[PDB]
């Protein structure tokens, strides 16, 4: 219903909504899109009482084979179903400390070590381990955060605005094309490029720049790329498939 | 539209060829071998926080070799790095996520 909506402004008390994660060398975008929207939604649904960065390692390593092929792809509508069934622990927990199961796969943006080779290290899905990596209390099956239901959203512009405004950021997926890695500012719109492959991301609102109606999106590739982590893509036509793959769910308990 | 998988296969080009040569030195020291030329024929791309390339190169006889190269994002710079090879592979394998 509004002309312009941004979740970072509507629910500022929730760090995770303004945060950009670095996905590294493996195709877990499907796991990040899901756990970041889920993270966002837990906060929104408890009025800020519970702020956690839901475990991407957990989604990836413990859903495991059932949600895809780990670092080689996977499925949004499956990550979300698994939150409902077995839930996910943490990898960031608010009041500082540190999460249960953080993301071990090294990043691709930053430089680190000594001379740029950032990623190029492990890049090999670790194992499921129903243990909090030590120092975090309490126990794994108690840090577990569950989902009530999960469902697809419709290929419709309004349902998507209405899912976002009423319940918080969501997950979607689209087709990347070389002209997209070039993104910095404005509303992206696909014109050329080699089909690089299928990526998954977090949609968290809307508006217009000049005349173009867009979706506010968080990419999972760190903060130098694009607009401090985020971009805007054409909203209205299902441009690159961004409306065709929308999935969400509602947090259990609150 | 597999949201993290590798693209279907594409006939190689000279870009995919500039890679195999740029990371030539890097594959060289890991197997300790010396090739006159790695010759790419097949490849897949994949979206990570960068693009990984799964290239199919030819070595000596009639058996091919597989190569995962991470390729930086315009922002950072144009990098490249062998992250994982797959020496002693068959003439006709599908390129497969590794």
């Amino acid at each position: 219903l509004p002309a312009s909506f941004d979740a970072r402004e509507q629910w500022p008390q929730c760090p995770t909504i303004k945060e950009i994660r670095d996905q590294g060398s493996c195709g877990s975008c499907w796991a990040f899109g899901a756990v970041e929207a889920i993270s966002d939604r837990i906060c929104i649904h408890t009025n800020a009482h519970v702020s956690v960065e839901v475990s991407a390692e957990d989604l990836l390593t413990c859903c495991g084979s059932m949600c895809g092929d780990g670092c080689n792809g996977g499925y949004p509508a499956e990550a979300w179903n698994f939150w409902t069934r077995k839930g996910l622990v943490s990898g960031g927990l608010y009041e500082s400390h540190v999460g249960c199961r953080p993301y071990s796969i090294p990043p691709c943006e930053h430089h680190v070590n000594g001379s740029r080779p950032p990623c190029t290290g492990e890049g090999d899905t670790p194992k499921c381990s129903k243990i909090c990596e030590p120092g975090y209390s309490p126990t794994y099956k108690q840090d577990k955060h569950y989902g009530y239901n999960s469902y697809s959203v419709s290929n419709s512009e309004k349902d998507i605005m209405a899912e976002i405004y009423k319940n918080g950021p969501v997950e979607g997926a689209f087709s990347v094309y070389s002209d997209f890695l070039l993104y910095k500012s404005g509303v992206y719109q696909h014109v050329t490029g080699e089909m690089m492959g299928g990526h998954a991301i977090r949609i968290l609102g809307w508006g217009v720049e000049n005349g173009t109606p867009y979706w506010l999106v968080a990419n999972s590739w760190n903060t130098d790329w694009g607009d401090n982590g985020f971009f805007k893509i054409l909203r209205g036509q299902d441009h690159c498939g961004i409306e065709s793959e929308v999935v969400a769910g509602i947090p259990r308990t609150d | 539209m597999i949201p993290g998988g590798l693209s279907e296969a594409k006939p190689a080009t000279p870009e995919i060829q500039e890679i195999v040569d740029k990371v030539k030195p890097q594959l060289e020291e890991k197997t300790n071998e010396t090739y006159g030329k790695l010759e790419a024929v097949q490849y897949k791309t994949q979206v990570v926080a960068g693009t990984n390339y799964y290239i199919k190169v030819r070595a000596g006889d009639n058996k091919y070799m597989h190569l995962k190269v991470f390729k930086s994002l315009p922002g950072q710079n144009e990098d490249l790095v062998l992250t994982g090879y797959q020496v002693d592979k068959n003439k006709d394998d599908e390129l497969t996520g590794f």
